[PDB]
């Protein structure tokens, strides 16, 4: 559940990486959280399995 | 290109709602044998009842084993099928009834699912100390780096896997993918990266996989519950002591417990019920059941009540027979009363010469040769006369004595001179009364 | 709940239908008919679980089809599970790796069931933390931790080695036995479980146990006779329970374990539950096996047997003379017959109500009529057949019920079999004598 | 708490000077049957001479094998007694000889008794006693090495030669906890004390507590043996790691043809011990149940291995008359034994029961598994257990209790002992039955 909370921290992040040129520019913490959330996401679904 | 006679057989030619027409699939004759064996693909390809039996009788020649290729040619290559004869029941390593239960699970398959997510040349590799204990040396941690073609990413993970990768004597500089299940990684080879490092080499050129850094690709994956409980049963592993001891043990077949059986049916029953696992029953055929036994049918029923029994098909020839082990049981087609209350019984009819002389043109179709109408007509003649088979295999040799002469139809006189070259069992048998020479 | 089954060739019966003063029920779970038979298996499973004498035999008699089986059926379904109930027929007997008397040995030993209790004290997933040291035997002394609970514990250079082996940050949570044995590891904890862009199948996210660490439990084990026989076979033997190369054991085992088994008993830790063995299709034996089965009957740990036959006055497997039911007199001697008499029109349309109802098949009551009377005519599983594909029919005719003309259809398909015996005789010179005599040219 | 048509037999039942009464140890009927089985015992019990077989024979179900336990019960829990079936000889691993042979050694034991004298307790301070050297030296040279003794209810101090220097070498105890020493031989074993469990919080060995008794033990072993278990662990290997050891680890040992060199061997030790006076043996007895299932070959071989030194006593069962021996067919000889075997034994007769003595079976049947039998209902079932058979009557018992038990009532009564026979039919009923219908039945 905390990580499909990532998911949804994904989204209201960018888009789905939809807004990374024009809203994510100027800023590249939230472009790290970005590369964490998803990935954790995918890992923990496969902890599932 | 070359066919044994069979594989001009196409299915079965049932039409929608169970009708059977004249000439389809390469089948002529026997409506109703073939309307029945439909029933039974449908009843099978229900996939909702198992533990059936059925055994079709008839003369020598008749086409059963065609019948039977035609069912499994019906069902698809999806659903196991496993021919068998009686005789290759008997053995020297295990008893009968147990071989009859390797095959009887052999019958059956099981399709499964699963996906798998690997990552996939290398960039770099670097372990990273102090154990705080009584251990030697060890590393932290161990990050490494992939290339790909899809961009590259740095890896970091346990020397457990440094380990496995330095047993698998892989260079820095290459093209690894790594197994995320268990950490299982072999030497892909020697990418295309590093291409011509020196004069000459051996390694191959293995051309960079084009891909993610990570990849999750599905598998489905079709087995028995036969190659299940084998791998159960069967040890595996590397330098330990009963691993090299299997691999010198010549591994035999011996009787397999019914334990295997029961944790393997709990097993598939658990992931049937989560949905991982669809279970596919087939059918089981055993041709010229006559050449088994008394023990071998009493068995046979007791594990036709079985609870998985696929459902078999049965072909025999005998009539009025003594069923082997046993003399005093005279019963039909020498298969025992109590087993015949078991299962149903297909008929099966002698054709005409119409019939034969169809099969014949068809026989001659699909072997791309050209026969006379005369000559087609005079070997449906001996066709009735002496036999179907006889006529069917005569006509290679005809090709082969057109050939000589340079003719690439067939001709009376050929086919004459064919049937006087080779005698047939009524002519030998005639030759063999009367001479007294020892023949 | 765990039924991987699709059907079975008799799966309606569910035990038997009895009741307190055990009076069979006209009908109940899948069984119609043969109330004496009923009674008599009722009363034999009451033996059984009586549990307090041993060495019994029974004998079922019955034509073919006459339903033996489904008695061994209902009240394998009755006494259910803690109750080993081993269903072996004739012909498995004969191996060619083992002696007949081996075989029947190993099969009496899997009837006999024994239960143990055990209790374990270990201290759960709580190690927190190592705090190593002055030099040499460090780490003396070392936290544990639940997700409830705390304590710090002294180690020992003896703890300290088996600490060596396999070490651990030790911020996770690991179980080790309390009770003087070893250690095993349990996992990772949260902390660490965003720590690797990689997986393997060594060590997995654990949980922090919940209460108390320290937990002393008591575990009872059920097992079979001959099991705990081939485990003290050999060095080890638990591949021969899977592999199925027992390799004969030699009689020293056995009696040294009835022994042990003995000293358990009275020791109160362990309790016996003798189940049943049934034999099916008894007729085929040798007599070498009947008179071992003779001799066994006597054994303090012997199963109730019970057998199944269908064959009259004939032949034994072994001698040259026929012998009534197919036994030699000393085994019918020391047994106990329950004949059972054939089925009745209304018996035979009650099961194949039932049959057709198991398969959830709709039946046309004309249809099922017609039904009756070819049971009546020929047995009645040719009929208890014949309903699945007479369904198929009518599902190809696009009809959901099964009509009577469905029915007939399928009776036309396929041939009796006293009708095959009746078309063989009519046509003798088409097929193959037992002479090796045929006739294939038809001029 | 369960029987299986015996165990209700304690012995046999023979007075002193060889006389046996009605009723006692279960046993009723056959008093020369009974005498010349106790006249067998005291033989076998004497222990002088071996060799010597015997049959008996029978109709059936007439207690021969209630003869046979009622032997071993007699003869007690030292000497070794072998049961057996004719069936189980055969075999698909090694000839029916091997077995035969193995079998027969099987059933001979071996008793070894000894002593030895063991100094223990817990040592206050472990320091071997220097001494000058003997010899022109230097260092320290032990002469004596005291050892601290404490153990309940007796507790000294003593010295020892200081060769143990190399046996306290490696103990892995404690400073003198609990110690193990022999006088003659010397050696020690590893045996902490319990007063220091609590010291430590966490401990991987169960502590020992101190010895309790005299400070010296000089305690006895007595160990019973056959030599069949003495060849086979002689003939099988040992070890750990070595070549020999791994391989047979992986061999799966079926037994296969112990060697006669192996059985002079064992002969010779055993002698040379038994000579010693440590070994006393022990001629066992052994039991061929149902011996008409033997062959030409079995009977040959143990015509040949019944003339041993060391062939024990058997005793043979047989319920046959004049019929035609295995393997052959042309010789008809009783009970299915060949004549020159039958010279070779001899034969002791048995008689079937009457109507009273069924009875009292019936008696004795109900009352050991603690079953209550009216009169009535007792003299029915003596009634059709004379007009079928004895067993029939004795297995009818158990249903008859659960028919009584269905309508709560302990005692059993006539109409309960119709209905169990109305519904459990005996052998002729059963082959009338078979007889009149023709419906393969
Ligand atoms: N209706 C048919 N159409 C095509 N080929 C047939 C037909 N009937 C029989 N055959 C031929 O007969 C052969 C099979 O003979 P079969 O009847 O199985 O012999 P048996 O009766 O001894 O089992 C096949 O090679 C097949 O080519
Ligand atoms: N009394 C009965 N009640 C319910 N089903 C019966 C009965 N008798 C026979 N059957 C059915 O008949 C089928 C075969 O009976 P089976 O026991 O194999 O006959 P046999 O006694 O010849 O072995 C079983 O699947 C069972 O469902
Ligand atoms: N005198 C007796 N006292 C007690 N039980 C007896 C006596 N005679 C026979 N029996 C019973 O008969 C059974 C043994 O029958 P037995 O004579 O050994 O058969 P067989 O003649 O086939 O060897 C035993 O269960 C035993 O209870
Ligand atoms: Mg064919
Ligand atoms: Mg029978
Ligand atoms: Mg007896």
């Amino acid at each position: 559940n905390k990580l499909r909370e990532t998911n949804k921290q994904l989204q209201e992040e960018f888009g789905e990486a939809s807004f990374l040129n024009f809203q994510d520019a100027n800023q590249y913490f939230k472009y790290s959280n970005k590369q964490k959330l998803e990935g954790t996401v995918d890992m923990l679904n496969f902890l599932k399995m | 290109t070359r066919t044994a006679a069979h594989t001009h057989i196409k299915g079965l030619g049932l039409d929608e709602s169970g009708v059977a027409k004249r000439v389809e699939g390469g089948f002529v004759g026997q409506i109703e044998a073939r309307e029945a064996c439909g029933v039974i693909v449908d009843l099978i390809k229900a996939k909702k009842m198992s533990g059936r039996a059925i055994l079709l009788a008839g003369g020598p020649s008749t086409g059963k084993t065609a019948l039977a290729l035609a069912i499994s040619q019906e069902l698809g290559p999806k659903v196991p099928f496993c021919p068998l004869v009686g005789s290759e029941l008997y053995s020297v390593e295990v008893k009968k009834t147990e071989t009859l239960m390797e095959n009887f699970r052999r019958a059956i398959g099981l399709r499964i699912k699963e996906t798998k997510e690997v990552y996939e040349e290398v960039t770099e590799l670097t372990p990273e100390e102090n154990p705080l204990g009584g251990y030697g040396k060890t590393i932290s941690h161990v990050i490494v780096g992939l290339k790909s073609a899809k961009g590259t990413k740095t890896l970091r993970l346990d020397p457990t896997i440094y380990e496995s990768i330095q047993r698998e004597k892989v260079s820095i500089g290459d093209v690894i993918y790594i197994e995320a299940n268990t950490g299982a990684v072999k030497r892909v080879g020697r990418s295309d990266a590093y291409a011509t490092e020196f004069d000459l080499e051996t390694e191959e050129y293995v051309p960079l996989p084009k891909g993610e850094v990570h990849k999750k690709k599905e598998i489905v994956q079709d087995v028995t519950l036969h190659d299940l409980d084998v791998a159960n049963a069967r040890p595996q592993g590397g330098q330990d002591v009963i691993s090299m001891m299997g691999q010198l043990l010549k591994p035999k077949k011996t009787e397999i417990t019914e334990k295997l059986r029961q944790e393997v049916n709990k097993v598939v029953a658990k992931y049937i019920d989560q949905g991982v696992a669809e279970l596919i029953p087939g059918v089981l055929f055993i041709d010229e059941v006559n050449m088994l036994d008394i023990e071998i049918f009493t068995y046979l029923n007791k594990a036709l009540e079985s609870n998985i029994a696929p459902v078999v098909v049965l072909a025999s020839n005998r009539g009025m027979t003594t069923v082997r082990g046993t003399e005093d049981v005279i019963s039909p087609h020498g298969v025992p009363p109590d087993l015949i209350d078991r299962l149903l019984i297909v008929r099966t009819l002698p054709y005409d010469k119409d019939e034969i002389r169809t099969i014949i043109e068809r026989r001659a179709t699909v072997e791309r040769l050209q026969v006379e109408s005369s000559a087609l007509d005079l070997l449906a003649t001996m066709g009735t006369e002496t036999s179907l088979r006889y006529a069917l295999q005569l006509l290679a040799p005809c090709g082969i004595l057109a050939q000589t002469s340079n003719r690439k139809e067939i001709v009376v006189n050929d086919v004459n001179e064919a049937k006087l070259l080779f005698l047939d069992a009524k002519r030998s048998t005639k030759i063999l009364e009367t001479s007294a020479n020892y023949l | 709940l765990k039924s991987l089954s699709l059907i079975a060739a008799h799966s309606h019966i569910t035990g038997l239908g009895l009741d307190e003063n055990l009076q069979p029920r006209p009908t109940s779970e899948g069984m119609v008919g043969q109330l004496q038979a009923r009674r008599a298996a009722g009363v034999i499973l009451k033996m059984v679980q009586n549990g307090t004498i041993a060495g019994r035999a029974v004998l079922v008699a019955g034509p073919p089809s006459t339903g033996k089986t489904a008695l061994a059926m209902g009240v394998s379904q009755s006494l259910g599970k803690d109750v080993p109930f081993t269903a072996i027929a004739g012909s498995e007997i004969f191996s060619l790796e083992l002696s007949k008397t081996e075989a029947l040995t190993q099969a009496f030993r899997k009837s006999i069931g024994i239960k143990i209790k055990e209790e374990t004290e270990l201290i759960e997933g709580e190690v927190v933390e190592i705090q190593i040291d002055t030099g040499g035997h460090k780490q003396g002394k070392l936290t544990i931790k639940t997700t409830d609970m705390e304590t710090i514990y002294e180690l020992g250079n003896k703890m300290i080695d088996g600490l060596t082996k396999e070490k651990v940050l030790a911020g996770d949570v690991i179980s080790i036995d309390k009770a003087s044995g070893k250690i095993t590891k349990l996992g990772r904890s949260f902390a660490r479980s965003r720590d690797y862009d990689a997986m393997g199948a060594d060590t997995r996210f654990v949980q922090c146990p919940e209460g108390e660490l320290q937990k002393r439990k008591t575990v009872v084990h059920t097992v079979s006779l001959h099991e705990i026989d081939v485990i003290n076979s050999r060095t080890q033997g638990f591949l021969a329970l899977f592999t199925g190369d027992t390799g004969e054991i030699r009689s020293e085992v056995r009696d040294q374990i009835n022994t042990k088994v003995a000293e358990w008993k009275e020791e109160g830790k362990a309790e016996i539950v003798p189940g049943v063995l049934f034999i099916d299709e008894v007729h085929m034996l040798d007599i070498e096996c009947f008179s071992f089965i003779n001799r066994a009957l006597e054994d303090e740990f012997a199963p109730i047997v019970m057998m199944a036959t269908n064959r009259g006055v004939s032949k034994t497997r072994g001698t040259n003379y026929k012998s009534p039911h197919g036994l030699p007199l000393d085994l019918l001697d020391r047994s106990i017959i329950i004949t059972t008499k054939s089925y009745n029109e209304q018996e035979i349309k009650t099961i194949l109500s039932i049959r057709a109802q198991e398969e959830e098949v709709e039946l046309s009551s004309d249809a099922l009529d017609l039904l009756t009377k070819t049971g009546v005519e020929t047995s009645l599983r040719y009929s208890s057949n014949l309903i699945s594909v007479a369904q198929q029919i009518a599902m190809k005719r696009k009809n959901n019920t099964v009509e009577v003309e469905d029915v007939k259809r399928a009776y036309l398909l396929f041939l009796d079999s006293a009708r095959s015996v009746k078309y063989v005789q009519e046509n003798e010179s088409q097929y193959i004598d037992d002479q090796g005599n045929v006739q294939i040219s038809i001029a």
